[PDB]
């Protein structure tokens, strides 16, 4: 203990035929203040695995940190550090993983929810959640915080179950990434705008998104809405 | 301390064809302290069939109450209360004391005697009404009671079949709950003969 | 939980229930509460499962090795000593066990001591503990002779156990019996409460109350 | 207070209660009689919180007393039992409730039949061949298990009775001075002035 | 909540946001926080839902019987009667309500009736959560006797803000206009207040 | 701390410290020990070069570790004090966990195995 | 130990009308007490309540209001409205401070017109368009911001209700089993369509438990009087 | 205030036959009122023909069932490459278990394979590490739904042969694989049906002196 | 552990310790000696919380063992009551304090006089001529003020030592199941086994 | 406590008020908040005082060391050992700390280092309870690229309504400018900017 401070929202993400997607909004919120506009809540890891974080934006800090450093030491009399002996998603989520439960079990944890979204060296996708209790999980489409609520329900019409992966299109999957978080904007109080998003694909590799927002609005019905009962005018 | 578990005990009913079980163990405690092997929880006004758990001063006090109700019913409307109109009075009567409640979990049972049609209810303590058309469980043994009415139930039973179905259901329930069990009773119900069986079972 | 032991003419009866529960859920009605630490001591099972188990088997270990080192059987009372001094070094975290080390040596000859999480250590002819503790005490105080014969000990140390499984709540499922010799214990069987309260009724015209 | 025992036999109940009133540190009485005769065939003992046990139990004497002499009629033990019941069930949701838990031994005229009745301050009631309040039957039934026949005796009730008590002194811990017995059968309420 | 009322030339207006939240959960985006209790007395409602509801309600009962027996009630009236319901029940009620009217006779006036139930009557009142974060900025840019256009304007601007900084504030600025002239709502979309 | 091994093998496969240490037990005055069919008997030689000593306060050879088991020595004084209390301790210490004194093979065991000890610890003699 | 049951509760409405729906699992704690509840109410012929929170007094409201309205449209010689229902259950539980743990979705037509409201156990009331209630509300929500729009027709408003449904029904743990549907259109009887959809059918045990008959032991028998 | 515990529900189940066993779970995990996952294993091959399941805490869980795979790992090492029985591989575990006693993990362990006579064997812990070779003992939160039944299916308790009206016990005759796996999957449908943190799908882990086989089977998905 | 009495006389110290072992709900044993001799001419009786009344006399019974070993020589009662304070006094401010308190009756053969200590748990000594601990003083003290007298002989000491547990038995709630007495002496120490 | 930081075209002001209470008593109304830990790096200190002081002594110490082996330290890197005192020791520390420093490599640079001791690199730092007042007005004036003369009256402004508002806040305006040229103090009394 004691407490998460400075903390950032849901993190969004889901499979699709060739790889993954991960969205986060960019939004650092000091209670029901939205104190700070520009954070940026995923975090590459080379070009195969994005780190997406939401939570105590600190313990945030310290995990981009330890990644950034996990990067260094790979590379360590390393002749294969960017080929067979680079960075999988597997070994980057395993050893979060194993941070996350250690902390825990210390009774000082990050506080966080994390998403580890990448492609390993065999072309498969690779998707799992771990968070300050050290609990883990995978599944075709994943989401913290109000994500899980509100976005899961929607991706999972689109990839219900594993043989409905090899059927969802890049374009079909990051529609429905964008729709989730625009729900999420409307229904979401800590959530912002902006957003970033990225493309984890074995084909195309990693493709980063910044600086997106969200659009297609409905707030027109919003006029005719008039009192909370009786009241005409 | 908590007034639903003092006591112990369970009721379970369920329905068959063209018929209705009500069963209930027999035992009350103090808690670990086993105190009567002959408390029945189950009562009856003319045709309709009322099981009763939870604390049992409660238990009592209902029974009493719904006996005094249901002859004054009668005397007024010149004739015997169904099992559709005593649910009624039940949750009514439960609900006039939502902020000092009895803590119990009845459950009411019997054919009505017009239509013939078989029904059962249960209740929370507040009287919230649950008709469930398959069956209905009560108790310190709930979880094991839906756990093994789940899986023997089958609708459609014929009266000597139910009686099997129910009877395994409550010994196994109760043999999984401390607080219950020292005897149980089975009473299968038709449109105008019942039948009342005492159930050989462990005595811890 | 009902566990006994009581010291008599022909060594120890060591009696217990088989339940095991978790609040009102009988979690289990074939809890092994004896502990056979080795062939020639026994302990009872009662307070933490685990407490117990691991504990009483440790103790085993040591036992053991004293007797490798000092070449002679452990007295009762130095195994009792070495468990109780063990729960005392650990008072106050939280260990929950009451149970009865007993053993039957030359120089002791039959031998129980009470042994608890809060380090009391007693020596004793009777002992009775759990929920269901003072329904075995009746039977037993109201029948206890040193005098007993190997098959009424037996006997009285099962009745015991039955009285608690009828009324404790928190006792029953099956009785498990042993007879603790100088050359060792001997197991008495596994007894189902069901039927034998049936048995027990019948042949003793005991339980009227109950309805057969 | 502390032990009530009750014992229903073939022609008689028996109703045992400790005579000690201890006030915390010291023991002020040893003699005391914590029962009420509520008709000539019907006595009551009782045991609770200070205070509230005797004006519980006067009270419900009062009333019986009341009614025998509105009706010039002595009500059964169950009708009774089932008045005393429902004061119980009536005081537990009240302000501040009757901490009285009680033992209706009778005998009943009509149908020449013994009866207890075991009461406690939530008026929860049953009837029982034996009972207890408290601790009491942790030690004793038990024993009364094993012995107890529905055909004994007043005199074989008395000793079943006696081993209850004996197994009471030895593993209670607290000294609670003996108990006052007495027997309620057809020619009405006596003491047994020797136990 | 970020409510608003602000005296100007001609008359007052009302402004609020419509965001309600349960904790971090928006449970209604576009709630109406502008509330009628006379033809020209209107109020903005903070605290809670339940207890702004239920006065309002009992005011619009007491100024319907006012006006059957003694004719339209002033601003100040209206405000009384706010004052007297949240004031007596301090106890049991959360309610910060900004009452704002037009008379013809007095013109627009505000009245501010925080937690405590005391009265204010002020030229313009900020209340909600919002609107701590826009004190500084309302005390700056505020003027007496602006124009209809100037007193929009200087709403969007502050409820702008409010609406940026508070999360639980949001959704569309809600504003109602009395003048002579009549009563007036006005709304305006996220699209439109955001990129100012 | 001091860690030096002192105590260490020659090429011939002899301790020289501990062989040293059995010179100093031959220069000590003789100690004899002679069991009958129901006694024991220790006797010791008090060298004579040392009079005006004082017998009643001058520490006797023959030292009790517990009520029933007796210790006497060859060799150094000063040595013979430390393995004395570091017995009668173990004797009280044994007494206290097992609820039975020492028998004499044991505490024969006990003080043997200290002797060994610090013939292959690291700073000692 | 009340029951407060799970549920996915919805109000959408349309261009004649206004429709509500609702998922048909109760729940006590993590026990799934009924399969095959009727969480929509009637309070008039054609007002009609959506319940949530604790059971009995969403039940016990909804009864009381109902009877009161009916009264009063006896008194008044007129059809029921919309608000008349939401005041006067505002008002009741307003004055129980919340005690009364009444979470509902009113809905219904009358002289006046269509109408959709949503009520708070502490007595606050809100009107929209699309609404939900009740552990499923994130999951129906989620649904009704993504496909809900303007003048939506009478087999639309229907599929998003339904579909709003599901989408708790799968995702939320509180609510399962059938989806019940009631339509009110303007100047027609309300339709109310029990069951009208069930995607979740137990499938074919593997075995019969069936018992030979004698299999439980039996102490006792006796015949019991229920005649005079 | 931190918590460092969770629960993600489950259900577990272990029947041990005659020569063979099975472990089976449900793959559901959850939190709250929410599905984390519909297929997530959580009965694993622990090899020396072993399996294991660890259910509760999921973090605890992982964690168990990782130490335990490991400890395998060296007892081979250790003990040249000795097969780790039953009954060894359970006291390992009451270790593992109890190291952690003031700081417990948060799980029901069940373990499942053969003993060293080839006999169907299942081991119960309790979160602390006492533990029992039993017959039949299903774990998490339908256990008190299914306990019953399989007393009253497996061993069949309160059960008498017809005609002699509860003189004559139903004899206890042993069970197929088959017939294990029957009520296995109406355990796991009925508890599907009656407890909410149930559902999704049903993984069987079948030991015999073959190995191990898996086999999987769906639950309803509400 | 409850009563323990002491009482110093002409020439001998007299301890008197109850025999009941009470594990909450029942009486365990009826026979249990609360007493260690540390040595020939002193004996330590005490009462506390469980185990650690044994594990502190027993460890302090084996230091004054191990002293006597190493010197030839007893301790005086004096010097064996002040190890045993520092010991308490030590303790109160531990991880976790012995809660225990003793009574130390001593034959000193030096000056041939008895001597009696009173030490709790917190290392609070005085040296009396009667003492006790917990509610033992609160009966028995009126009595020993009044009938104590320095000049009494070993049987007077035993007399009035009766008239102690009697007041005992009388007004305490508990049933302590009698005392076991001891005498310190210039013989040593001896059991009074008619009681 | 109302401070803030500003970079503009020729480097970065530091701005604060110099009221610090206990309670509602005003134990110090000349604090100077506005604290030297190398030549031209400075910060703005709220939260608990003992803190503040004590982790801005600690940097002094590290950044002359720092000096002494490695030439003079840029602004991230004292941001960075403010960071590291923060972040490790959140537990037992509130401390809430505007970095502000220039260098002529990189100019003026602001960082803003909250409670839970993450970084921020901004524009502008607002900070102190004063702060909440102004975020409304702060966000509406604030350019980049500003000159010395506006963000003196942009700094001076601000804080204005910062103490207005807040009782916490008051005193002088204190400021500190980090340029080129070097370093220069300058104070604003209450009969100059409560006018404003
Ligand atoms: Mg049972
Ligand atoms: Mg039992
Ligand atoms: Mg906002
Ligand atoms: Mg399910």
């Amino acid at each position: 203990t004691q407490q998460p401070i400075v903390t950032g929202t849901s993190v969004i993400s889901m499979k699709y035929d060739n790889g993954v997607i991960i969205a986060a909004d960019n939004l650092g919120s000091y209670g029901s203040l939205l104190r700070f506009n520009g954070v940026e809540r995923l975090i590459p890891v080379g070009d195969n695995t994005v780190v997406g974080i939401s939570g105590d934006i600190s313990d945030m800090q310290h995990i981009e940190r330890l990644l950034k450093d996990l990067v260094t030491e790979n590379a360590y009399d390393n002749p294969l550090a960017d080929a067979e002996e680079a960075l999988e998603p597997s070994y980057i989520f395993e050893y979060l993983a194993t941070v996350m439960y250690q902390r825990r079990s210390k009774m000082n944890p990050l506080w966080n929810a994390i998403i580890v979204a990448g492609v390993q060296s065999n072309g498969d996708q690779f998707l799992r959640y771990v968070n300050l209790l050290g609990v883990t999980y995978s599944s075709p489409t994943l989401a913290t915080g109000f994500g899980a609520h509100m976005a899961n329900p929607l991706l999972r019409k689109v990839v219900d179950r594993e043989s409905d992966i090899p059927k969802t299109t890049v374009q079909v999957a990051e529609e429905a990434i964008v729709n989730a978080m625009r729900v999420l904007y409307y229904r979401d109080a800590r959530s912002s705008r902006n957003f970033s998003l990225a493309i984890i694909d074995k084909n195309t590799g990693l493709t980063f998104k910044k600086n997106l927002q969200v659009e297609n609005m409905k707030w027109d019905f919003a006029k005719d809405i008039k009192g909370y009962g009786t009241q005409k005018i | 301390s908590d007034p639903s578990s003092i006591n112990g005990g369970i009721v379970v009913a369920m329905t068959g064809k063209d018929c209705v079980a009500i069963a209930c163990d027999l035992r009350l405690g103090s808690q670990s302290l086993g105190v009567s092997n002959k408390f029945e929880k189950i009562f009856h006004y003319g045709h309709v069939f009322l099981g009763i758990t939870g604390l049992a001063t409660d238990v009592t006090t209902l029974n009493e109450m719904f006996r005094y109700k249901t002859n004054l019913y009668k005397l007024k409307e010149e004739r015997a209360i169904e099992p559709e109109t005593f649910t009624q009075l039940v949750s009514s009567s439960l609900y006039e004391r939502r902020f000092g409640p009895y803590f119990v979990g009845p459950v009411v049972a019997g054919i009505n005697s017009k239509s013939g049609k078989p029904f059962i209810a249960g209740f929370d303590l507040i009287g919230c009404i649950d008709e469930a058309k398959d069956f209905i469980v009560s108790g310190t043994a709930s979880d094991q009671l839906f756990g093994m009415c789940e899986s023997l139930y089958e609708p459609n039973l014929e009266p000597e079949d139910l009686f099997e179905t129910i009877s395994q259901a409550l010994l196994n329930a109760a043999d999984r709950d401390a607080l219950s069990g020292w005897g149980a009773v089975v009473y299968i119900i038709k449109k105008d003969e019942v039948v009342k069986r005492y159930l050989k079972m462990r005595q811890d | 939980t009902t566990t006994l032991a009581f010291r008599f003419q022909g060594g120890i009866i060591v009696a217990v229930d088989s339940r095991a529960t978790a609040g009102n859920w009988v979690a289990s009605q074939t809890v092994k509460k004896v502990i056979e630490i080795n062939p020639f001591l026994l302990g009872t099972m009662a307070g933490g499962a685990a407490d117990c188990q691991f504990w009483e088997t440790w103790l085993g270990s040591q036992c053991r090795l004293h007797e490798l080192r000092e070449k002679e059987r452990i007295s009762v009372a130095a195994a009792s000593k070495i468990l109780s001094n063990l729960v005392y070094q650990y008072k106050g975290a939280g260990l929950s066990m009451g149970t009865m080390i007993c053993g039957y040596t030359r120089k002791e000859g039959p031998t129980i001591y009470y042994v608890d999480s809060d380090g009391t250590r007693l020596k004793g002819d009777i002992f009775c503990v759990g929920s269901g503790q003072t329904f075995a005490y009746g039977v037993l105080d109201s029948n206890y002779k040193w005098d007993l014969s190997v098959e009424d000990a037996l006997y009285l140390g099962k009745r015991s156990i039955l009285a608690a499984a009828h009324r404790d709540a928190y006792s029953g499922g099956s009785v498990n019996l042993y007879h603790v010799t100088e050359d060792g214990w001997i197991y008495h069987g596994n007894h189902d409460v069901g039927e034998l309260f049936w048995k027990v009724k019948e042949e003793e015209g005991s339980f009227n109350n109950v309805i057969g | 207070m502390d032990i009530i025992l009750g014992i229903r036999v073939q022609d008689s109940v028996i109703l045992a209660s400790s005579k000690a009133v201890t006030r915390g540190i010291s023991v002020l009485k040893d003699s005391d009689d914590k029962t009420r005769q509520l008709s000539p065939h019907t006595l009551m003992s009782f045991a609770g919180e200070a205070g509230d046990t005797v004006q519980f139990a006067e009270y419900i004497q009062a009333n019986i007393q009341l009614y025998s002499i509105r009706e010039d009629y002595e009500l059964s033990p169950q009708a009774v039992s089932s008045f005393v019941r429902q004061e119980l069930a009536k005081s537990i949701r009240s302000r501040r409730p009757y901490q009285v838990n009680v033992l209706i031994g009778g005998y009943d005229k009509k149908k020449n039949k013994p009866e207890l009745y075991q009461i406690d301050y939530l008026g929860t009631k049953v009837e029982l061949p034996y009972g207890a309040h408290g601790y009491s039957g942790f030690y004793t039934f038990s024993l009364l298990d094993h012995h107890y026949r529905p055909d004994m005796t007043t005199e074989e009730g008395l000793d079943l009775l006696k081993l209850c008590v004996q197994e009471l002194e030895k593993r209670m811990p607290m000294d609670f001075k003996g108990v006052i017995v007495k027997i309620v059968d057809k020619d009405g309420i006596r003491q047994v002035d020797d136990f | 909540t970020s409510i608003m009322a602000v005296t100007f030339k001609d008359g007052v207006i009302l402004g609020a946001d419509s965001r309600t939240t349960t904790g971090a959960y928006i449970a209604n985006r576009v709630t109406d926080k502008l509330t009628r209790v006379h033809d020209k007395i209107w109020c903005c409602r903070s605290g809670s839902a339940a207890d702004t509801q239920a006065i309002a309600d009992i005011v619009q009962y007491h100024l319907e019987l006012y006006t059957s027996q003694y004719g339209t009630p002033s601003t100040e009236t209206a405000a009384s009667v706010f004052k007297e319901l949240c004031y007596e029940n301090k106890d049991n009620l959360t309610a910060g309500i900004i009452v704002a009217g037009y008379d013809d006779k007095n013109k627009g006036e505000v009245y501010t009736i925080p937690l405590g139930g005391s009265v204010h009557k002020l030229p313009y009142a900020i209340a909600g959560s919002g609107s701590t974060f826009i004190y500084g900025y309302c005390d700056k840019n505020f003027r007496e006797n602006m124009s209809k256009e100037e007193t929009v304007d200087f709403i969007k601007h502050s409820l702008s803000q409010a609406i940026k900084w508070d999360g639980s504030s949001g959704g569309v600025i809600r504003m109602v206009v009395l003048t002579a002239a009549g009563v007036e709502r006005l709304i305006f979309y996220p699209d439109e207040y955001e990129q100012l | 701390g001091y860690d030096r091994a002192l105590s260490i093998f020659s090429p011939d496969g002899h301790i020289f410290q501990v062989e040293y240490a059995l010179e100093a037990v031959k220069r000590g005055t003789c100690a004899v020990g002679v069991k009958g069919k129901n006694c024991v008997v220790l006797g010791c030689e008090r060298r004579s070069t040392l009079k005006l000593q004082d017998t009643r306060i001058t520490p006797s050879k023959v030292s009790k570790i517990d009520s029933h088991v007796v210790l006497s020595f060859s060799g150094l004084n000063a040595d013979s004090r430390i393995l004395i209390e570091k017995a009668r301790v173990e004797a009280q210490s044994h007494r206290l966990t097992l609820e039975d004194p020492v028998t004499v093979e044991y505490l024969t065991r006990y003080v043997a195995g200290v002797q060994q000890r610090y013939t292959q610890s690291g700073g000692v003699r | 130990k009340a029951t407060s049951t799970g549920a996915t509760i919805v109000g959408v409405k349309f261009n004649n009308g206004v429709v509500i729906a609702a998922d048909t699992r109760s729940t006590q704690g993590p026990i799934v007490a009924d399969k095959n509840c009727a969480k929509l109410h009637r309070i008039s012929p054609k007002i009609w309540c959506a319940g949530a929170g604790t059971a009995a007094d969403t039940e016990a409201v909804t009864q009381l209001i109902g009877s009161n309205i009916e009264l009063h449209s006896l008194y008044t010689s007129r059809e029921p409205r919309v608000v008349s229902a939401l005041q006067m259950l505002k008002q009741h539980l307003f004055k129980y401070q919340g005690h009364i743990g009444a979470y509902l979705i009113v809905a219904g037509v009358d002289p006046t017109g269509s109408h959709l409201f949503s009520i708070h156990a502490h007595g606050s009331t809100d009107v929209g368009y699309y609404l939900s209630l009740g552990s499923g509300s994130l999951a129906a929500m989620a649904v009704l911001e993504s496909h809900w729009k303007q003048d939506l027709t009478k087999e639309e408003a229907i599929k998003l209700a339904s579909d709003a449904i599901q989408a708790g029904i799968w995702n939320d743990l509180g609510s399962g089993s059938n989806v019940d549907v009631c339509v009110m259109e303007i100047g027609k009887d309300a339709e109310y369509l029990r069951n009208y959809l069930t995607p979740n059918v137990r499938e074919e045990k593997q075995k019969s438990y069936k018992f030979p008959r004698g299999t439980t032991a039996v102490l006792k028998e006796s015949i019991v009087n229920i005649c005079d | 205030q931190f918590n460092p515990y969770g629960d993600n529900g489950g259900t577990i189940l272990g029947i041990a036959g005659e020569d063979f066993a099975v472990l089976a779970g449900d793959t559901r995990n959850i939190t709250d009122y929410s599905i984390n996952s519909r297929y997530e294993p959580k009965v694993f091959d622990c090899g020396d023909n072993i399996v294991m399941s660890a259910n509760g805490f999921a973090a605890d869980g992982d964690a168990l069932v990782k130490r335990f795979k490991n400890s395998v790992k060296w007892y081979h090492f250790d003990h040249n490459d000795k097969k780790l029985s039953i009954n060894s591989a359970a006291r390992n575990i009451q270790h593992l278990l109890y190291g952690k006693r003031f700081f417990p993990y948060y799980v029901h362990t069940i373990i499942a394979g053969l003993d060293e006579d080839g006999k169907g064997a299942v081991y119960s812990f309790d979160p602390v590490g006492s533990y029992e070779r039993e017959q039949c003992r299903a774990g998490g939160a339908a256990a008190s739904l299914i306990m019953p039944f399989l007393d009253n299916q497996v061993n069949f308790k309160n059960q008498y042969e017809p005609g002699t009206n509860g003189k004559v016990k139903k004899p206890l005759k042993y069970l197929s694989v088959e017939e294990v796996i029957k009520l296995v999957r109406d355990s796991f449908t009925s508890a599907t049906e009656r407890h909410i943190q149930v559902g999704d799908g049903l993984e069987i882990l079948i030991v015999t002196k073959d190995g191990v086989r898996k086999e999987f089977y769906e639950l309803k998905r509400d």
